[PDB]
């Protein structure tokens, strides 16, 4: 009765180094809804995140997308951390700009 | 273009921690335009669109007096469901709920819906006709049989059909800029060493899209990579498609997007 | 707008 999160880390808008922009965690396909998302700035919890309001799709299964403010550079790295009861491990997806 | 209004309800017992956790959302095509929260400290029905914002005093203290009696019957149904399982008092469990209503082109009603699932499996819907119910086991059976009794399909007819149509164009009126607007997808392409070819749609409203890969111009279905469609954040959609490619045979590929917003459909090609 | 009907399975 468990499905397990698709994750998809990416930013709102193309990437360009110095120019504001936000970074998404956009989880999706899981249940239950019971889920913890972080967004990670060189391997440190991110303090300032917010999340959609909790809905699902035609499946039943929930998505959730977690964002927060953030200015990419050349060498600090962002990424998305889950947890859910279908992983044995927290799942880690770097941004990779480049996709 | 058809629309939608959609209604999302999903409340979680934690048996122990308080009562339900109850949230409701409701949509207008793939814009999202009311929230509650039950565990939020407003304790009130609250806009997520511009245009809901028009409303007066009178929306928002209604809306809050029905969802939350809305949260109330969701909490006993939980209550109920546990006991219609034999399950234990100690579990967490969800109840999900979705209903709405559909127009054509033409703003008149096409169809209603409501349906309800117990820990994300479905449980009874009403069926298109408005009028009789599917009950997915034999606990929904007695949900089928009580509802019957209770004439629950000729009243709830009666909103999708009425209320829920007259509400759906008047909020596609007062929101026009937003719901009434399509976002053409902003396209490229990215080359990654075989070698990975993927095809981008980015800033697109509404959500439906098609993103397809061709071979010699046959449809490599079975071979392209397809990621779910994500928000951007803004109000917009973005989704990708990728296939891995014999290296030095990238000319022989072409990425195709369909979407309502372009004038004509997209190709692209690695060049 | 809501549906104003409740409903109990
Ligand atoms: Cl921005």
């Amino acid at each position: 009765i468990q499905r397990t999160p698709k994750i998809q880390v990416y930013s709102r808008h193309p990437a360009e180094n110095g120019k504001s922009n936000f970074l998404n965690c956009y989880v999706s396909g899981f249940h239950p809804s019971d889920i913890e998302v972080d967004l990670l700035k060189n391997g440190e919890r991110i303090e300032k995140v917010e999340h959609s309001d909790l809905s699902f799709s035609k499946d039943w299964s929930f998505y959730l997308l977690y964002y927060t403010e953030f200015t990419p550079t050349e060498k600090d790295e962002y990424a998305c951390r889950v947890n859910h009861v279908t992983l044995s491990q927290p799942k880690i997806v770097k941004w990779d700009r480049d996709m | 273009g058809s629309h939608s209004m959609r209604y999302f309800f999903t409340s979680v017992s934690r048996p122990g921690r308080g009562e339900p956790r109850f949230i409701a959302v409701g949509y207008v095509d793939d814009t999202q335009f009311v929230r509650f929260d039950s565990d939020a400290a407003s304790q009130r029905m609250e806009p997520r669109a511009p245009w809901i914002e028009q409303e007066g005093p009178e929306y928002w203290d209604g809306e809050t007096r029905k969802v939350k009696a809305h949260s109330q019957t969701h909490r006993v149904d939980l209550g109920t469901l546990r006991g219609y399982y034999n399950q234990s008092e100690a579990g967490s469990h969800t109840v999900q709920r979705m209903y709405g209503c559909d127009v054509g082109s033409d703003w008149r009603f096409l169809r209603g819906y409501h349906q309800y699932a117990y820990d994300g499996k479905d449980y009874i819907a009403l069926k298109e006709d408005l009028r009789s119910w599917t009950a997915a086991d034999m606990a929904a059976q007695t949900t089928k049989h009580k509802w019957e009794a209770a004439h629950v399909a000729e009243q709830l007819r009666a909103y999708l059909e009425g209320t829920c149509v007259e509400w759906l164009r008047r909020y596609l009126e007062n929101g026009k800029e937003t719901l009434q607007r399509t976002d053409a997808p902003k396209t490229h392409m990215t080359h990654h060493a075989e070698a990975t070819l993927r095809c981008w749609a980015l800033s697109f409203y509404p959500a439906e899209i098609t993103l397809t890969w061709q071979r010699d111009g046959e449809d490599q279905t079975q071979d392209t990579e397809l990621v779910e469609t994500r928000p951007a954040g803004d109000g917009t959609f973005q989704k990708w498609a990728a296939v891995v490619v014999p290296s030095g045979q990238e000319q022989r590929y072409t990425c195709h997007v369909q979407h309502e917003g372009l004038p004509k459909p997209l190709t692209l090609r690695w060049e | 707008c809501l549906g104003g009907l409740l409903t109990m399975v």
